[PDB]
């Protein structure tokens, strides 16, 4: 068959690329880069050089804290056993704080080390987007993406700050482990009554779902046309080729309609932003405006008739 | 206790969410606009009948391009102009295919044999107004790695066995540092490019595989206005004329079959 | 081969072995057995691993009872000297319980485990006390608690419901605040964020019966309405009903839509008869727990009780042991009258 | 009507099957042997699927519910009224999901395109077979596919992945899940790169592959490239569906339990069991 | 041992020791914390708990 | 030790030292609101 | 049979072994350390819990 | 045995050998301020254990 373009075996060396110069008064950039064959044969092949300016060595610093404070506490709760940190580490946490503190700060047992590793790891990823956002500037380009990374952040400070602070309690909030939040996922929707009639949530899935859709067709579109030069999207954009208007015209032929290779990049830019911006509002939403989704459900027409196949059941806590 | 009600029944969460369909319904009508930058106003069975669809078309914008080749506004005015491909209809109706003319239909400029009239002119690097693309013989400072193949002295052969030519040389982009065309002595002395995409160097045998055309096809395929640079509008001419080839290198693969 | 590759594709290598290794060493196979209970497509049905079920019918098969004896004439009471709760029974009977009771509790130790083997009488043995209270706790059960014991079948309980031919029996529990952490500042041992084996082995909470089992704590945690102000539950609280509710799924071998339909957890106009049974057996828990076994924690031995050193208790696996009936339902009780009646 | 570029590109040929009987495009839609098959099976699905509405209770969009049969059926083709009319549905969406697919691989033939795409399709034509024939037919039954409704086929998942009582703790939906968010990520930054690089501030040149690997080089280290990002963004979605689709086939055919108790083998081994 | 140092880069131990030390440290001190013992704020007696099982303070 | 800024950027220097000290200032301020005797807003309990 | 340094290269031989050693080592020392029977700190393993339960609400 | 720094780079073995020593230590002083009897800090007795028989 045809060569599938699926990774690179022929590949050439060249002079590393050290990048556009920087504006007057930046850093100069940290590392020598190595041309590296492995990462060659499905991307490219050249690791480094990077920029630390400001922004990234304090996103570093105050995220690198928030760590070691989830870290120690996830240490000292298997009573320092480093064979029980193994054999646990992925049902270890630290713990949000305890209901009766409400907002106030909870002592350092009780959910106190948690809100400090909270704040540390947030102003992190503020950090990270100023980081995101200058970088951007420096080489001439749009921040697009510090503004796609602000959904991102939208949906996690509605987690873990903006709900909290609307539901009155830090308790509220995920915690830092890897299956207890994935039982806070679960509680939250126990608690809430059945998150999948939340219409942001629905949203969101949609989203999801959608930017898997497009990335397939998206990457799909261009492995098939790279015997074109398709990957070369740019010089697509100002200046169409025979690879653009065969992808046009694939999808034209195949439902109808078509994007160009500048719009494309802009429904995937939508549908990945959409999916923590309509998240992040249907988190705001439950327990605030909604205290059961699938009651509110019920009252806006959109439970489906069921039939119960059961005799009726009396609930037992009323005759007693 | 009835916590976000408006009316008996209209309650907050349900104005948050028609005030997102508005958004979204706005938001789908703006990337359809986008969508229509490229490709419109629609053509007709009409001489002087234009379609632009619902959303209409957007106003123009304009990509300020490097090194003094001009700036692009899209949608176009005037639109480009289309090469001249020759093809005879199947059918006089609308929605009728039509068939590529000529002993040769990779050079008909039918159906994948078609392509863009881009700029005449080499893709510049950003840093200088070289040329992205050149022969590893004038960029000297790429190599071969090493632990991968070497594809340069193998055999160019096409899907029939036939041995067209040898590889001489790799065009490298200046870019990215990667190969993106072989250069092929043929037999008949012409010295042509072959895209990497359409190439699978089987560093076994010594031998770069062409599937999308015969040996003798091999032979018509464009060749470069100067040896050491090639146009984006000659990048154009070479992918369509190798890749028609699945199409039209042999009765066989245009007809259905089964 | 480019060593760089050569470590990709020999790390490649071992996770697929290791892979393999998990895939094959834990996974089951068809066929399974599927008894529906809900309506078409709504996905409210049991799953059963055959080769799983029939180890389980086989550890649950009722062992045959000695045939009864008639009621007339001398009865223990008069008999013998220190008979408390067995009264009313006849002699004939009364020796035939004592053997049941022996198959049930403790066949290998024979009638010594409980008894002064010259003195019958005596009550120097702890277990002897513990099981006079024990008959009185099966007594209490099968004549107060039928609404759970009896809801569809006069099943009813005996001594090898929850023994099983053990002195301890299999499934039993204790006050357990978590394993120990560090002391000081560091975040405290909250019963959370460990492998619990009583929810699964997931990261709930480890100790579901302690608020619930044994105190009343109060288990919903679900808005009645629609709209907010009427709920003040956290996502704390649900917690420690998701993990009691994932204790009731292993006790009964069964999954959630055996008693609740997910679309809506609170409702019982969508629920199955079964919701209403689990609800009597919580009160009935928490009455034994509460009323019989507490209560005899200076009699129990100090190695029969919890590192916080309370008693052992019961709860739902204690009777079911992984069945959605005890030995499936089949009663044993019908033929021993004084096991059902208080005295 | 045709894009300006367009007619050149209306070649004859490129099919599997018929041949110029259905080569030719009805507006901007080319029709082909497997046109005509997939327009045939969406309709008569579609038209299915109003009849069983209509049999409903229920003519709201969001409470429309068509089920599968009972359980009892097992892999019988049961009455209409009583699952059958779903598992026609099933079969006309299996053959228009199939149809589109081989559609696709005559309309980039036609192009002289690579098949990419619809390989990549495939992928979520075998999730959809997984869920409504490939589990079923392992449980034995046709009961075990999700019904076709908007809001009723989210009870089915609901209650199916609390089949389990913990639904997250399923390996395989570990990984889905991983890839499915990291998708949605590379797909924000990729869109993200591309549109800051063609869309700079007004005024300003429009940028190449310098400042897209420049970008990413500065943040992060490393850039993929050009042709690494879309390699990626094929591999994560299809990998997606892949992991999906596993996820869901060791769901009561592979494993009957809670899969927190999965977990066990890991907590179990000898270097730390208890 | 001076003629290690023609060997090893003065800028890169420098700064491997500063980051290791400070964590080091701070790991040691995180640890006494973690003691009833050696807790030098609150001392040997260690605060009672709320309930975790609580439900929002309202 | 005056040639320490020989080898290390100042600029650099100041940069990691002047971002550490604000956070180790954040985590002890932090520390001690969360302690039972050295909380100074609401005292202790 | 110190032809097999003729055919394999000295240092990544070295380098493997040394880690394969290591690896095994830690592995039987700590099997060895989660047996009751084995463990050379305390013995057997008595899983101490917290000294008291976290109060009700 | 002396011909091994030709062999072996000194500074990639001596970077490699810090950093296990380090790990090492660590890992050998936190398992023993996880047992009863050689947690040298707070000392035996921390948590509540059953009575065995
Ligand atoms: C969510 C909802 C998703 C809904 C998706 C709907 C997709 C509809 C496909 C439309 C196809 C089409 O023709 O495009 C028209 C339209 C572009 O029209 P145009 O190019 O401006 O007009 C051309 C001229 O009018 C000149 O046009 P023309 O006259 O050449 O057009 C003729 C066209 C007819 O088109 C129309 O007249 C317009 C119909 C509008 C409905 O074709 C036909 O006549 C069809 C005849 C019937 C035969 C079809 C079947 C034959 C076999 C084909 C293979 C199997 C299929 O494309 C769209 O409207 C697409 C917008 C949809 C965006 C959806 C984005 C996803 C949102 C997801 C949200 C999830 C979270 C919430
Ligand atoms: C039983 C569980 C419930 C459920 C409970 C919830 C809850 C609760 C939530 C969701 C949310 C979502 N659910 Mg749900 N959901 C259910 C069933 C589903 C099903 C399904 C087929 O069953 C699907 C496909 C989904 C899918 C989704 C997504 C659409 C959405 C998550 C968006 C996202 O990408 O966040 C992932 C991205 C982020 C969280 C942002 C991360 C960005 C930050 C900046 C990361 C920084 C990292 C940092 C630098 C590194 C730190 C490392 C340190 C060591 C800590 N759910 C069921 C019904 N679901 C979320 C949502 O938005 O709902 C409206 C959400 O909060
Ligand atoms: C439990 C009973 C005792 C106790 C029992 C023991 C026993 C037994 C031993 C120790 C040993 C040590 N103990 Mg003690 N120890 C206790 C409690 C403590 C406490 C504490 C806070 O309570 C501390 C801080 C320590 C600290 C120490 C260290 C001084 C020492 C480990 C050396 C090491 O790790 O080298 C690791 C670092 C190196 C080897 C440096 C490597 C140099 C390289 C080769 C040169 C190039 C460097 C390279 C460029 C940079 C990378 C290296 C970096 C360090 C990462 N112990 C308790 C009180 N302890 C060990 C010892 O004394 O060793 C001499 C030892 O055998
Ligand atoms: C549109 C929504 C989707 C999205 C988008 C998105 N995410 C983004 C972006 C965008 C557009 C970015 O630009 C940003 C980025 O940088 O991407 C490369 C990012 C990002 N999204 C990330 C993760 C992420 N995104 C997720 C999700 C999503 N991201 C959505 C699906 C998730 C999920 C699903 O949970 C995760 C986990 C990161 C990779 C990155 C943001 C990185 C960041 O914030 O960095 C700072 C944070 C830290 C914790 C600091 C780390 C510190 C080091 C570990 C220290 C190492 C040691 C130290 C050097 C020692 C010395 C220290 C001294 C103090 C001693
Ligand atoms: C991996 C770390 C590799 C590394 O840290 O390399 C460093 C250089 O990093 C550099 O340029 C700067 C780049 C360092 C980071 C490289 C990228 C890390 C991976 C980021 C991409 C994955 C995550 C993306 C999504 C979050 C070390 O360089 P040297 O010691 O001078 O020489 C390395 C020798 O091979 C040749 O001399
Ligand atoms: C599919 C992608 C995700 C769809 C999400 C659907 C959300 C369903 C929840 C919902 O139904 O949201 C409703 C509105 O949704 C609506 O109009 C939605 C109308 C369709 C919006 C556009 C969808 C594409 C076309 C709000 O309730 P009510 O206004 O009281 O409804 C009254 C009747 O319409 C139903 O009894
Ligand atoms: C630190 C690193 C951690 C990664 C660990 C990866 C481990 C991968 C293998 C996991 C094995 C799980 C498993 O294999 O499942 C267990 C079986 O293990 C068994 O036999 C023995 C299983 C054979 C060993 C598996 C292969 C080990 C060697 C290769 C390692 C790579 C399940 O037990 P049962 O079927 O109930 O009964 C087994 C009977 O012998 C009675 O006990
Ligand atoms: C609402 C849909 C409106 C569609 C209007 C339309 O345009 O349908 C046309 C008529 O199709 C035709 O009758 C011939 C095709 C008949 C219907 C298509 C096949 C249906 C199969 C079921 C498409 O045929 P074409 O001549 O290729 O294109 C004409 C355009 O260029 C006009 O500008
Ligand atoms: C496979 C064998 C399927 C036999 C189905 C069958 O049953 O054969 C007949 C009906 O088939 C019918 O119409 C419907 C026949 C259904 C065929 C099922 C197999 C098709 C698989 C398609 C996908 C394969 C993917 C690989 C006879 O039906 P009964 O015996 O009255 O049914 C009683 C049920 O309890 C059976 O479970
Ligand atoms: C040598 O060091 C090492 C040993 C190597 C360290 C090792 C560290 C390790 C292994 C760490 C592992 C960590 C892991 C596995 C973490 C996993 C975390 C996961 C999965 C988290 C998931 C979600 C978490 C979320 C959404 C949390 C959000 C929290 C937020 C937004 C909190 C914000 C509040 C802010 C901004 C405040 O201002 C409040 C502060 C204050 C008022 C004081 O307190 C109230
Ligand atoms: C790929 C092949 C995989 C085959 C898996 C084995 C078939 O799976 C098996 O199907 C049969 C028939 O549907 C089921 O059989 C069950 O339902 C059928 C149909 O009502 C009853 O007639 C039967 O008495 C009952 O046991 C089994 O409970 C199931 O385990
Ligand atoms: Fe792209």
């Amino acid at each position: 068959p045809e060569f599938q373009n699926v990774f690179t075996r022929v590949q050439v060396k060249g002079p590393v690329h050290m990048g556009v110069p920087l504006p007057r008064g930046s850093w100069a950039r940290t590392g020598k880069p190595f041309h590296l064959y492995l990462l060659g044969l499905i991307g490219d092949a050249q690791i480094g050089p990077i920029y630390l300016g400001f922004s990234g060595v304090a996103s570093i610093i105050f995220g690198f804290i928030a760590i070691e404070i989830i870290g120690f506490n996830m240490l000292a709760s298997v009573d320092w056993s480093v064979p029980e940190f193994f054999r646990q580490f992925f049902w270890l946490a630290l713990e949000p704080p305890a209901p009766k503190y409400g907002l106030g700060l909870a002592p350092l047992a009780e959910g106190g080390w948690w809100g400090m590793a909270g704040f540390f790891l947030t102003a992190s990823i503020l950090l990270w987007w100023v980081r995101m956002y200058r970088r951007a500037r420096a080489l001439g380009l749009g921040t697009h993406t510090a503004w796609a990374f602000a959904s991102a952040i939208f949906l996690y400070l509605s987690l873990g700050f903006i709900r909290p602070i609307l539901m009155g309690c830090w308790c509220e909030a995920p915690p830092f482990g890897i299956f207890p939040h994935l039982d806070w996922t679960a509680a939250f929707s126990l608690r809430y009554g059945n998150l999948f009639y939340n219409p942001f949530h629905m949203l969101s899935i949609a989203f999801l779902y959608g930017s898997a859709v497009l990335f397939a067709m998206h990457g799909g579109t261009v492995l098939a046309t790279t015997r074109f030069g398709g990957e070369r999207e740019v010089e697509q954009i100002t200046d169409r080729g025979t690879a653009g208007e065969r992808a046009m015209l694939f999808w034209r032929w195949t439902m109808g309609f078509n994007a160009t290779f500048e719009s494309i990049h802009r429904w995937g830019w939508w549908f990945a932003v959409l999916v923590t911006l309509t998240g992040g509002i249907g988190i705001l939403l439950t327990g605030t405006v909604v205290d059961n989704w699938f009651l509110w459900g019920v009252k806006h027409g959109i439970a489906a008739p069921w039939p119960n196949v059961f005799p009726h059941v009396v609930d037992p806590a009323l005759l007693a | 206790m009835e916590i976000g009600a408006i009316t008996q029944q209209i309650d907050a969460a349900q104005l948050v969410l028609y005030t997102f369909w508005l958004f979204f319904a706005g938001l789908i009508i703006y990337l359809r606009m986008e969508d229509k930058r490229e490709g419109y106003p629609l053509v007709t069975e009409i001489p002087g009948k234009f379609l632009e669809g619902f959303p209409p078309m957007p106003a123009p914008k304009t990509f300020i391009l490097t090194h003094n080749q001009g700036t692009v506004t899209v949608p176009r005015a005037v639109p480009r102009a289309e090469i001249e491909y020759k093809a005879e209809p199947c059918a006089a109706w609308p929605g009728a295919p039509h068939e590529p003319v000529g002993p040769n239909k990779m050079l008909s400029g039918a159906g994948p044999s078609g392509y863009a009239l881009r700029f005449d002119t080499p893709e510049p690097t950003f840093d200088t107004g070289v040329p992205r693309m050149a022969p590893m013989r004038v960029a000297t400072d790429h190599v071969f790695d090493e632990d991968g193949p070497n594809p340069i002295g193998y055999d160019l052969v096409g899907f029939d066995g036939i041995v067209a030519g040898k590889i001489t040389d790799a065009w490298v982009d200046r870019e990215e540092s990667l190969v993106r065309y072989l250069e092929a002595k043929l037999t008949n002395d012409k010295s042509i490019l072959v895209p990497m995409p359409l190439s699978r160097v089987k560093d076994s045998t010594g031998q770069v595989l062409l599937a999308s055309l015969k040996g003798e096809q091999v032979l018509e395929a464009p060749t470069l206005a100067n040896p050491d640079q090639v146009t984006l509008r000659e990048e154009d001419r070479i992918a369509a004329y190798f890749a028609s080839g699945h199409l039209y290198a042999t009765q066989a693969r245009q007809e259905s079959i089964l | 081969m480019n060593t760089g590759v050569q470590a990709a594709l020999a790390a490649a290598a071992v996770a697929a072995v290791a892979v393999a290794g998990v895939v094959f060493g834990t996974f089951e196979r068809p066929p399974i057995e599927t008894v529906q209970r809900g309506a078409r497509g709504l996905a409210m049905s049991e799953l059963y691993n055959p080769r799983f079920l029939a180890e389980t019918r086989a550890e649950n098969v009722v062992p045959a009872s000695l045939p009864r004896l008639p009621d007339v004439g001398l009865k223990a009471g008069e008999v013998y000297h220190n008979v408390q709760v067995l009264k009313d029974v006849s002699v004939g009977n009364f020796t035939r319980l004592m053997a049941s009771m022996t198959t049930w509790v403790a066949p290998q130790q024979g009638c010594g485990y409980c008894h002064n083997t010259n003195n019958m009488a005596s009550d120097a043995k702890y277990t002897k006390v513990v099981a006079r209270r024990m008959i009185q706790m099966v007594q209490h059960i099968n004549q107060d608690w039928k609404v759970h014991v009896m809801a569809n079948a006069p099943t009813g309980v005996v001594c090898y419901t929850c023994h099983r031919g053990n002195p301890v029996p299999k499934n039993i529990w204790f006050n357990n605040p978590g394993p120990l952490q560090a002391g000081g500042y560091a975040e405290a041992e909250i019963g959370k964020n460990h492998p619990a084996p009583f929810a699964n082995n997931s990261s709930l909470p480890l100790d579901p019966f302690t608020p619930f089992l044994e105190h009343a704590e109060n288990i919903r945690v679900q808005a009645t309405q629609a709209l907010p102000g009427t709920d003040n539950s956290s996502i704390k609280q649900t917690y420690w009903t998701y993990a009691l509710m994932a204790s009731f799924t292993q006790a009964l071998g069964v999954n959630c839509t055996y008693c609740h339909d997910s679309r809506l957890w609170e409702s019982w106009d969508m629920a199955p008869p079964q919701r209403v049974t689990a609800w009597y057996g919580i009160r009935m828990v928490r009455d034994l727990n509460n009323n019989f076994l507490d209560p005899l924690k200076t009699t129990f031995p100090d190695y029969r009780r919890g590192p916080l050193g309370d008693s052992p208790k019961v709860w739902c696996a204690t009777c079911h042991n992984g069945v959605y009936k005890p030995l499936f339902g089949k009663s044993m009780v019908t033929t021993f009258p004084e096991l059902t009646k208080v005295s | 009507a045709m894009l300006s570029f367009e007619p050149k590109y209306r070649t004859r040929g490129g099919t599997l099957i018929g041949g110029d009987l259905f080569d030719f495009w009805v507006g901007p839609l080319w029709v082909g042997f497997f046109g005509v098959t997939a327009a045939f099976f969406a309709i008569l699905g579609t038209l299915l699927i109003v009849w069983a509405a209509a049999l409903g209770p229920t003519w709201n969009i969001w409470r429309i519910n068509i089920a599968p049969p009972d359980i009892s059926y097992g892999l019988a083709f049961a009455p209409l009224r009583e699952g059958g009319l779903w598992q026609l549905i099933t079969v006309c969406a299996c053959g228009a999901f199939v149809s589109w697919a081989l559609r696709q691989v005559e309309i980039a033939r036609k192009l002289g395109m690579g098949l990419h795409i619809p390989f990549a399709f495939s992928f979520a034509i075998l999730a959809y077979f997984t869920l409504v024939v490939f589990r079923p037919l392992l449980m034995g039954a046709w009961g075990y596919g999700f019904p076709y409704g908007i809001l009723s086929h989210l009870d089915w998942v609901s209650n199916t992945g609390y089949q389990y009582l913990h639904f997250h703790y399923n390996p395989a939906h570990m990984i889905a899940i991983s890839f499915f968010f990291t998708n949605a990520l590379a797909l924000a930054l990729h869109g993200s790169l591309i549109l800051s690089a063609a869309n700079p501030p007004k005024g300003e040149v429009v940028k190449g592959a310098e400042q897209e690997n420049g970008y990413f080089r500065d943040v992060i280290g490393y850039s993929i490239g050009t042709l690494g990002i879309h390699r990626l963004g094929v591999f994560l979605a299809v990998s997606a569906a892949f992991w999906s689709a596993v996820c869901i086939i060791i769901s009561g055919p592979f494993w009957t339990r809670g899969w927190p108790e999965w977990w066990s083998w890991w907590l179990n081994l000898p270097m730390w069991s208890h | 041992m001076w003629r290690m140092w023609l060997l090893f880069d003065p800028r890169r131990i420098l700064v491997a020791l500063g980051v290791f030390l400070f964590v080091l440290a701070l790991l040691i001190h995180f640890i006494l914390l973690s003691t009833d013992r050696f807790n030098w704020l609150d001392g040997p007696h260690r605060g009672a708990v709320a309930a975790q099982m609580a439900p929002l303070p309202a």
